[PDB]
């Protein structure tokens, strides 16, 4: 289950949002940039806003709740009141199917 | 529009409530208990920002803007009622009737061109369970019931109670109220040990969102509401914990309250059973001005007799009103006073961080933003602007 | 500029009116009766929104801006005239001259380049039936009596009156005491009945509505004002009635008084006679700042003689202060007061609802729109501005 | 970002001090001494506009912004610290390290997603001869020598102090102190006469611009201040002239003091030696809110062992506290107050009329302008805003 | 029953005309274009004369605080007017304007 | 008398130059274009130095609370200035600059 399957390619327009809910776990947000897919936690870190359901301008995604926004790609605050990064999560395309990691990336074993 | 547009850009979820500053219009409110109002004596009292007067007339019960329109003084600095039907004003003697606001006469120029063409503001009032409830708008007012809730109004509940000025903005004390965490701050309350209470810390959420709560906008009535459900999945903090060590517990009581609770617009909370198992409890948040509110707290309790309404009186002065409406309560009324700076410049409706059991608020929220029959502003209050 | 431009756009007919909320600048005001002011010994007061300090040196009285060139403090926190003809400041000691304003010396560094190159703002002070009048203005002041009422400078005339302190804006004072309806008050008040007077309820008026007024855009000193003629042609009302019915009636005294009442720039109200027909009274609303105003009143009666005067100065203070300046014009002080509200967010200027007998009131509006020599503004107070 | 832009653009020379209202941001502030905190006492403090709280645990201090993340109340309404470690706010129970100010644990809810997730802002505290210091500012601090005056900190000056909170901006205390010629407020202290002191009434100035202060930007630790040295070249003035006659005349006393003045960034004089030529003297005027500040005053004298320390105690308490720090500097107090008024809309700045002896002011706005590490703004209070 | 105003190129289009009548309030009459119109000359906030005000069209703006009314149906247009104006009237017969001496 | 300050070419267009006098006020000459101008150098409303403002054509704004004079006239041009600027005539001959000893 390293691999969450998510849905085809082309069931997602650019510039569109997916949420993505795991059993015994908070979902995630699955974007599509372009022909570009990123995925972070579906939940602000703000509050309990669901970031699914908020409007994305480009890579930053506004939440709803009070307008805080995020870098869909970094996972950073992009407009406060928001301050604590999102946990991203790999995203891969095979055979035209989105899968998106069941662990989100860590500040562990990459670029210095 | 009463906030910065700023800000309810940002808040996309909630914005006409955000900028519901001074209440909402069209809505009926309670305002003072029947037994504080004697037949031809006017009082005042200030609602949703207004100056208003009320009098009581062959033991029927009137509204007047305590205004008057000629120079913007109010009436009641020298109420002069000349005749039975009539107020008129101590300056320059327009004289208005109480059922219906007409500039009937003017003592200083009986020949005038006004008279008769003239009319004060008078607002519907009426009286339920010894409580004076006004409609704070425009136009025939709709059934109380709407603006009640459940069971209030019912023949059998005897309604007993107290009201109070409270310093903060309306809103802040309907959250509280409806704020199913905020249940922490009753911990050491004298009725809880007192009346044996079952009385958790808090509660850890379980189930779905939309399972939090229940809105209700299919009421017959036309009531309009939220009820919070976090109890019907979430397992109740009774052993609250620092680091792994239980530093407070619960209160383990007999006695099971407050299990169904909702709240409704205007601004009013119901809370079943309460304060005893078999009590019914609502209380009203009014709002006077941006600063002020009214906290109207009712106690109903079903009585077939005198017998039972006699005895239910005693039991409120001697226990539920002490015991309860203040021994319970008061914890309240500072709670919704520490958040008055943080929302004061508006900015406290972006920077507050939630969490889980808030999800019962922003249901209201959104709730109050989508049902709300109008939005109070300060031009209703100093004289509504427009060139069509 | 001291009111919302949208406001002042609307008020057409007296715009400059509306936005004197500071008063009128370039004209001369009483402040206080000479008697209060003792030689070497200065006196604080505010005026127009400004600072003032007045002294007393060979008899004469001379103002200077009570608030230091240099680092802008109240020179009367602590009082240092260290010379006759000075005043130093107790901060850094910069010296002025009561006479002209001069910086002539520095304690703390004669050297300074200041010295002599500096002045302090100084106004015209003049004493007149005694009372001191100061010219807020700039430039060679005009006569006194061209912001007095006829009479008041008469020769013959003593001049006995009181001053306080009251908490309303200048024009609702004067609006007030020229509002021909506003008799209405005065019904019930002790001079009244302890003085026999003829007093009706108000005025059905009669003619056309330049008949209700008369303006003096002239007069052989330039003076501008309004006399109110509503009673020329109008019918006095002794009988007030609702609904058909009379529920009040007028005085119906002997004495006959206020034959003729008008209202003068910058803000003087003369009544004649009154209170009594051997008497003329006057009374200023002299703008304090936008809040307050002194209500300086003074009672007028022709006396050949030191024995006359005598015999005045004790009915003044044993019937005529007690019973008329404040047994009747206490009223009035309250009056004021309940407007304030209205007019406090400029919007009751909009709003009002006027009726017949205010024509009198419009009459001075614009009088004092197209005859003031000079709109007041906070600039004026903190320093005037402006950029090339 | 705190004063109308058209202001700031007027005064070139030190517009970023003018526009600090609130203070500079990023350094250290005094503002209690370490007696005043004890073990597992938390006490509140507003502090460049923000609420703070301060406790001592285990004999350390740690500093909290006094504001719940949740709903912005303050936590010290009512204190709950369960753990030694930790503070949980009254209304939710989130509970907070004082460490680090990591939500550790929500007693209503150990499910939220919350915990672990947020962190209530910190701000590093510091204990220095006696004095609690706190770093108002973000990132790592910098050595608190960088924002004290020279000699503070030396191994052996013992220092003894009082504290207050007076009603002026903090910069109005500022330029008091520093003020060369202000010296002339003093000329009737208790201090001068009960201590032999010589003191002049002002200075004549000597030599060009450049010589009446050193600049210090070159200190090794980084602190950057302003020395006043206009007695170099210039002549005391003993005798006060108005006319050319004398009226004053200066105190002629044996004992010299205030060889040595300066002023230095975020806010702190030295002078030295004061008020006794074997003592130094350092007072603070740390920024509260834009009308308050905190009158920090300490007083140095070098002692070698306990004995000497406690008769310098002694001697503080029964002369140096009532002689000089009340005696003498009581009058700094209400002449920064009388600043107030004309400093208050900001327009002091602009219509300020300075003569020679203000170019140390100058020099003292120059310097804090271009070396303050930051400008405080309500934005930092409500909470730091960015759009996109 | 109808009374003599001007006559209908005494008017510039856009101008109001005050019309004072014995023993009875007074009207105001207002060409908008080639069209003639007659309300109360009082406004029914106050006591101002709307014949001294500003017409912009077919409505009136009260002199005294800015409020106005549409001259055809009197019917308030602007703050803070709530009454309705009393409207008269008019007809042009050979190149005159006439009032009715009522309102309908 | 006349005061022989420098050669027209000493100074670029726009700029300003003090002049200190042994015993005496210093001055201010302003280059406005290919026209010179002298007046006090210190400010009338304190100690701030004029050459050591901003010209802005004929207009000195002081570099303490912006307030202006204009450096022909030497009166006033924005607040908090009140009191006119001495000012003192400026004539070049020859490519150099001089100004009146005294005020006029
Ligand atoms: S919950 Fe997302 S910005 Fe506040
Ligand atoms: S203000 Fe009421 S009758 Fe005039
Ligand atoms: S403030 Fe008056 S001399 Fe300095
Ligand atoms: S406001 Fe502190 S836990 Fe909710
Ligand atoms: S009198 Fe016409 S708008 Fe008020
Ligand atoms: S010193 Fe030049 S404008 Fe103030
Ligand atoms: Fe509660
Ligand atoms: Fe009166
Ligand atoms: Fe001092």
């Amino acid at each position: 289950q390293i691999w969450l399957k998510v849905c085809a390619a082309s069931d997602m327009q650019p510039g569109t949002i997916r949420r993505v809910n795991r059993v015994g776990a908070a979902p995630l947000a699955v974007y599509r940039v372009g022909d570009q897919f990123y995925a972070t936690e579906d939940t602000c870190t703000h509050g309990i806003a669901s970031l699914s359901e908020g409007t994305l301008d480009g890579d930053v995604i506004e939440c709803p709740f009070h307008g805080g926004a995020f870098n869909v790609c970094t996972g950073m605050p992009a407009s406060s009141p928001c301050t604590v990064p999102l946990g991203v999560f790999e995203v891969e395309v095979k055979e035209g199917e989105v899968y998106v990691a069941g662990e989100k990336k860590l500040e562990h074993h990459h670029h210095h | 529009a009463n906030v910065d547009e700023a800000i309810l850009k940002r808040v996309k979820g909630w914005a006409p409530y955000v900028d519901a500053k001074l209440g909402f219009r069209n809505h009926w409110y309670p305002v003072m208990f029947s037994k504080e109002i004697n037949e031809g004596e006017p009082k005042t009292l200030k609602l949703l920002g207004e100056n208003l007067l009320v009098n009581r007339i062959d033991g029927k019960l009137y509204c007047l803007k305590d205004r008057c329109l000629h120079r913007g003084v109010q009436l009641s600095v020298k109420v002069e009622c000349k005749t039975k039907s009539t107020i008129t004003c101590w300056y320059h003697a327009w004289t208005y009737r109480w059922e219906d606001g007409v500039l009937c006469d003017i003592l200083t120029n009986p020949t005038s061109a006004q008279i008769g063409r003239q009319k004060l503001k008078t607002y519907p009032v009426q009286e339920a369970k010894g409580c004076v409830f006004i409609y704070l708008g425009d136009g025939d007012p709709p059934p109380l019931a709407r603006d009640t809730p459940p069971n209030f109004l019912d023949d059998d509940m005897e309604i007993l109670g107290k009201n109070q000025i409270i310093k903060s903005n309306w809103r802040l004390a309907v959250e509280n109220g409806f704020d199913p965490s905020h249940i922490y701050i009753h911990k050491d309350s004298i009725l809880v040990k007192d009346n044996d209470l079952a009385l958790p810390l808090g509660f850890a959420p379980g189930g779905d969102r939309k399972q939090q709560t229940r809105v209700v906008d299919d009421d017959v009535v036309g009531r309009k509401g939220v009820y919070d459900l976090i109890g019907e999945h979430g397992v109740p903090v009774f052993e609250g914990t620092i680091g792994g060590e239980v530093v407070r517990e619960g209160a383990y009581g007999e006695k099971i309250v407050a299990n169904d609770i909702s709240i409704w617009l205007p601004g009013v909370l119901k809370v079943n059973p309460f304060p005893n198992p078999d009590m019914m409890y609502f209380e009203w948040y009014v709002p006077i001005d941006e600063n002020t509110h009214y906290y109207f707290q009712t106690l109903g309790k079903p009585c077939a007799n005198d017998e039972e309404r006699k005895k239910y009186e005693q039991e409120f002065e001697s226990k539920w009103k002490p015991m309860a409406l203040e021994g319970f309560n008061n914890d309240d009324i500072w709670a919704r006073e520490a958040m008055v700076d943080f929302y004061a410049d508006d900015k406290g409706w972006v920077n507050e961080i939630l969490f889980e059991s808030d999800e019962a608020i922003v249901a209201w929220r959104k709730l109050a933003s989508e049902h709300n029959q109008g939005i109070q502003t300060q031009a209703h209050v100093s004289g509504l602007e427009h060139h069509h």
